[PDB]
């Protein structure tokens, strides 16, 4: 719950305070 | 000099920083500007929580970078 | 050596480049056949956002690595 995610259009590794990717604003729970 | 600042819903704010500040001075100018109290910011860049007694250049944040606001409840 | 670049939309550039090519080069390459200025763009690979001085090399980009596109502005 408490680990980072990668983004699954760009891979970037995110905060997982975090649902929408940083770089490029894609859902974390498509 | 200017960054910016955007949220879950699309929102932008720019703000004037020096790159001396410290991130409590960041959450007191989002305050100014949103409203939104400083103990209920979490400030994101790259990957990694911003803590409130370190400053801007402790994290490499530069003219025109963009720093996620999310908020805690 | 061939790198692709793919976009948000899926769509992906080849593009040739050199092993030893600066991130800055290869941006520089990006606009050369996209029209795209290097300040608008963001290159990710595996996981991490590519800094303008290093090298391919350095961060183990090698033939037919994909680098991620995106658009920032
Ligand atoms: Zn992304």
């Amino acid at each position: 719950e408490g680990a980072q995610w990668n983004c699954t259009a760009c891979t970037f590794l995110n905060h997982p305070a975090l649902i929408r990717c940083e770089q490029c604003e894609m859902p974390r729970h498509f | 000099m200017q960054i910016f600042v955007k949220t879950l819903t699309g929102k932008t704010i720019t703000l004037e920083v020096e790159p001396s500040d410290t991130i409590e001075n960041v959450k007191a100018k989002i305050q100014d500007k949103e409203g939104i109290p400083p103990d209920q910011q979490r400030l994101i860049f790259a990957g990694k929580q911003l803590e409130d007694g370190r400053t801007l250049s402790d994290y490499n944040i530069q003219k025109e970078s963009t720093l996620h606001l999310v908020l805690r409840l």
